[PDB]
């Protein structure tokens, strides 16, 4: 059920909470990382 | 339970607040020998991993 991809070797680990008419707005963007 | 010398355990501590100072509590310390920094003043860095 929470398979994308296999290989995965990601070390870091981050936040929680999750995110969620009805228009549902977002944006995304990356600045100097 | 510790591992062996040639195997020896590895991991990596990112995204928290060090607290260096509780590294104290845990023995009088045979060795507490610190290279390049100083024992005191690792409360007064900030680092990557």
């Amino acid at each position: 059920f929470r398979v994308y991809s296999s290989a995965n070797n990601c070390t870091f680990e981050y936040v929680s909470q999750p995110f969620l008419k009805n228009l549902r707005e977002f944006v995304f963007k990356n600045i100097d990382g | 339970r510790f591992a062996s010398v040639y195997a020896w355990n590895r991991k990596r501590i990112s995204n928290c607040v060090a607290d260096y100072s509780v590294l104290y509590n845990f023995a009088p310390f045979f060795a507490f020998k610190c290279y390049g920094v100083s024992p005191t003043k690792l409360n007064d860095l900030c680092f990557t991993n």
